[PDB]
């Protein structure tokens, strides 16, 4: 996926994040202890005219 | 043994624990002990 800066907050004890159906929507890195969000990149379908 | 806590109270009533507040973990002590009874320690005169 593609990583961007996160506008959300994590509690100190928790390390992962998800919204629905085991989709990791955020994560904190083990070195900077910074917060990042994960979203899939730009997959799609192709049609021809 | 996971110990949860919340300090700041709500003065909705007097001497009663009315209200709702979630609790966040503080310490999870990994000892692996079996405990069936327990007491409490106070300050005596
Ligand atoms: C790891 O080292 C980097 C180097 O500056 C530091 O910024 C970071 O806070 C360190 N993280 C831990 C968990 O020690």
């Amino acid at each position: 996926g593609v990583l961007t800066e996160s506008n959300k907050k994590f509690l100190p004890f928790q390390q992962f994040g998800r919204d629905i159906a085991d989709t990791t929507d955020a994560v904190r890195d083990p070195q900077t202890l910074e917060i990042l969000d994960i979203t899939p990149c730009s997959f799609g379908g192709v049609s021809v005219i | 043994f996971k110990i949860y806590s919340k300090h700041t109270p709500i003065n909705l009533v007097r001497d009663l624990p009315q209200g709702f507040s979630a609790l966040e973990p503080l310490v999870d002590l990994p000892i692996g002990i079996n405990i069936t009874r327990f007491q409490t320690l106070l300050a005596l005169h």
